[PDB]
């Protein structure tokens, strides 16, 4: 008859907390026990009581851990929780080792069993699981609304008495799932969209939003979709032609990142001296890096009267929705580790299998292997 | 098992004409063919001719969370119109003509089976209806890559084209009865 | 040869500018001179070689008021550049003398002429001019952007495979240009919007651009009927409608007065936290009594959003906008090229704030003492 634990988030400016109280309701009518860390759903707007109503125990970091078999984070646990964990208990939560290398090195050292979110497959029976989408959904759509708030022109066209104003050209740059919401909500408040890929599936998706595909002289991608290696002669021409592209746009949105590597470079020196005063770039990629050279991450600067912004944690500060969004991502991965109120974990499961950093210490994961 | 029925837009027409209860089950097709307008058009015509017009959106149709949301949105189509498939699962036996709309494995009954790649994704009933006309342009399958036995079915028929010229055309034909 | 003079806005905060380059060749092509004070449309990204291009004569401050005829400022002109105006000379601009009253009053005693942009009558024939409309518009806009940047949920209805997110319930409490453009801007990012104002013209508006109007019953116009029992009405419904609404953005304003008071503490109290209110109508007061204005404060988990010059954080299209409301308005004031003030049209007569330094408006006269 499992207990699994939720604590209060540390890492900085972490609103989101793993279980909402309703996901927890269903886990308690499900039979299994829930302990929760004072105060760690005030920054999604989950009160104490909240969790208490829903039959969870509101109890101190310390005591949090004690008679616990899974320990539910968003992101990965500090030292203090790491040091409190119990034989055969299972850390899931972001682990993110390529951001998070200490945290990841002591998980070693205690020997504790993690499952990563960030690792759950795409497979269709983890959709539902799939927290990744969940979180750059609402980051996408965040994106949009700032992009908007610092520009200082009208999203949409307007047409009026005192005359007609164009709607403003926005391009995001790299659309994953996140590029995707961005593109709609930038559609939908009027902006005119194109969009930037190397993927022609991802092309696709963004026409599928009525976006503009912006098409360079040379294609990235070639049959079997393998990526061209584009000579330096190439390289120079999908730059120069992608240089003037960006530079007649009022909004940059770069989201683009690649698991484990700092964030690639898509707004070099160059092309953002080609950007008009006035121009706006969301950077989202800022977490791992950023697409644009001038980003700062977690400000606002402008420079040659480009604005450029670079947030950490878009989900947090949609944290009521993408909190109940990732409870609920966990919650139907509970499937694969709780059974009728029991202590289940199912390691024969694939998805328990992809998505298992660690077992007892061992380190599974290859790339997260090599780094470390 | 069984086989694929095309119909003309015509045919489907005078199905629509009679029908009293309808729904549009809309995927990935629809927004490729940027066919949410047109959709919205036969939704109204439909309507005011008494016909009971519903919308199931499925959880993961299309290719971003809330896809068919954001689209049918911009079309002009009601929230109250939007049906989820808890909601409107167990509506399915009563509707006349569930019309799919570049869906394929949304409405994929292979999802049901355990050996199937489609288990584990929520089920929509739409092999349920009394009659199933799915607009898709040919034999092109879905993301999953896996055929569907939906289209094969004796009450599914198939009206091939592109999302956005077809519901065009039966929009046209419609009007005309 | 008519000079139009266009200085650089100096009020804390305001980046409009009243002429945009585009709009000076227009003047300038119509045979106008144009001055523009060194870096002026700086705060809307036009650089002084812009000016230059269009055909205007980009000079220092001090210089900006020689020889000039009209001179067009976004809000009231200072000390300085009042001081500086010539005999026969119009100031056309905002004016509104509660924010300025000593600078209106320094304009009576130089006896200058001000057509006060704030005078424009509401009517279709003027909307062309009309920068009360235009920049209200602005501010609905980005009341909604805003609203939905502090919110904590989702606007739009989103069916995912982790769960349904329900649309955001928007009330926009007063339905003006602002309001109503705050309506559209709602609609646009997918939430359901609601509509409260004391006319019932403007719940025709609304139920025009998707909103469902709220349940009335007064007049109104045009606190009339509002304060008819003392508005305990007013309190008592909405005290029902407000609680379920995970948005609400007040812009309710009456002219020369007080903001009324749409949220009270009984009222925010019922507000789920996560609710955000964003008060347009700050400037005058708030329509809610948490509103520090030009801030952002949270009690009870109500973040209340008190926004001060919104149109100057667009300040693109805000001047834009503006100028050409001000470019329309000069039909009434150049001839060909000339000096050609119509005194007698009646936009004309209903916006001339003073002239030879004699206060021509009541309400304002009445303030002067
Ligand atoms: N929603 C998400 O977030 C997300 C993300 C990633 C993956 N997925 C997965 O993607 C799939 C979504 O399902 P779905 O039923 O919406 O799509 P689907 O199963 O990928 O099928 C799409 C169908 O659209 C038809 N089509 C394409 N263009 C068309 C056009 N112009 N006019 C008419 N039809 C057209 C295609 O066939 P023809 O070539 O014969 O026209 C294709 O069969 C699910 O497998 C889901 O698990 C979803
Ligand atoms: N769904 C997927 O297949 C997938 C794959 C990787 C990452 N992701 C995740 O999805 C999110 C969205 O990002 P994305 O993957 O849509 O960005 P993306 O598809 O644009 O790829 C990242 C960037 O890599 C650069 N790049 C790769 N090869 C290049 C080459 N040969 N020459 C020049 N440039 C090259 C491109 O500029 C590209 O924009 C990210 O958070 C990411 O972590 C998804
Ligand atoms: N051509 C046209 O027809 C045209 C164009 C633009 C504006 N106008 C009119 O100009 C007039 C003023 O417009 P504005 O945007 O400057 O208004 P405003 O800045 O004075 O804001 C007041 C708006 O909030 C509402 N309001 C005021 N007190 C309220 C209260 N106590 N409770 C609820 N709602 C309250 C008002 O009815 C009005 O709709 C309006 O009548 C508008 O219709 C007409
Ligand atoms: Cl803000």
């Amino acid at each position: 008859m499992v207990t699994v634990a939720v604590p209060k988030e540390r890492a900085p400016g972490e609103r989101r907390v793993a279980l909402v109280p309703e996901v927890v309701a269903r886990l308690v009518k499900g039979g299994a026990r829930v302990r929760v860390e004072r105060g760690a759903g005030e920054g999604a707007y989950h009160p104490d009581e909240a969790y208490q109503e829903a039959g969870a125990e509101v109890v101190e970091r310390g005591e949090l851990l004690k008679g616990a078999h899974l320990l539910f984070t968003v992101q990965p646990p500090p030292e203090d929780l790491i040091q409190a964990l119990e034989p055969g208990a299972i850390v899931v939560g972001f682990v993110q080792p390529h951001k998070n290398l200490e945290l990841v090195r002591a998980l070693q050292a205690k020997k504790a069993t993690v499952i990563a979110m960030e690792l759950i497959p795409r497979i269709t029976r983890a959709q539902s699981m799939d927290a990744l989408s969940s979180q750059a959904t609402v980051a996408g759509y965040l994106a949009a609304i700032h992009a908007a708030r610092l520009s200082p022109r009208f999203f949409p066209m307007l047409t009026t008495a005192a005359g007609t104003i164009r709607p403003a050209k926005v391009m995001v740059m790299g659309v994953g799932v996140a590029g995707l919401m961005a593109i709609a909500t930038a559609k939908r408040l009027g902006a005119q969209v194109f969009a930037y890929d190397v993927r022609k599936a991802a092309l696709e998706q963004a026409l599928s939003l009525g976006a503009k595909p912006i098409e360079l002289p040379i294609s990235a991608e070639g049959e079997g979709g393998y990526a061209r290696e584009l000579t330096e002669e190439e390289k120079r021409i999908q730059h120069e032609a992608l240089r003037d592209h960006v530079a007649g746009m009022d909004v940059l949105i770069t989201t683009a990142q690649v698991p484990g590597r700092r964030a690639p470079i898509l707004l070099t020196e160059d092309m953002v001296e080609r950007l008009k005063p006035g121009t706006v770039v969301v950077d989202l990629a800022a977490e791992s890096g950023g697409n644009c050279v001038l980003t700062k991450p977690g400000e606002v600067v402008e420079v040659r009267g480009v604005r450029v912004y670079g947030p950490l944690n878009l989900p947090s500060e949609l944290s009521v929705h993408a909190s109940e969004m990732y409870a609920k991502n966990l919650y139907n991965l509970s499937s694969l580790l709780i059974e009728k109120g029991a202590f289940a974990p199912k390691w024969e499961d694939e998805i328990v299998r992809a998505a298992l950093l660690m077992k007892e210490g061992e380190v599974l994961h290859g790339p997260t292997k090599a780094l470390l | 098992k069984g086989s694929l029925k095309p119909i003309d837009v015509e045919d489907a027409a005078v199905m629509l004409a009679y029908a009293g209860k309808v729904v549009f089950v809309p995927g990935y097709g629809m927004a490729l063919s940027q066919a949410q307008h047109k959709l919205k058009e036969l939704a109204d015509l439909l309507e005011a001719r008494g016909v009971e017009v519903k919308f199931a959106i499925h959880p993961v149709a299309g290719r971003m969370p809330g896809h068919m949301n954001v689209l049918l949105a911009e079309a002009g189509v009601d929230y109250d119109k939007l049906k989820d498939l808890e909601e409107i699962n167990p509506e399915f036996p009563t509707v006349d003509v569930a019309v799919v709309i570049g869906a394929n494995d949304v409405v994929n009954p292979a999802a049901r089976r355990p050996g199937s790649p489609l288990y584990g994704m929520p089920i929509l009933d739409v092999d349920k209806a009394k009659n199933v006309i799915v607009i898709k342009r040919g034999q092109g399958k879905g993301f999953a890559g896996v055929e569907n036995e939906l289209f094969y079915a004796e009450n599914t028929r198939m009206l091939y084209g592109d999302a956005q010229k077809v519901l065009t055309e039966l929009i046209q034909a419609l009007k005309r009865l």
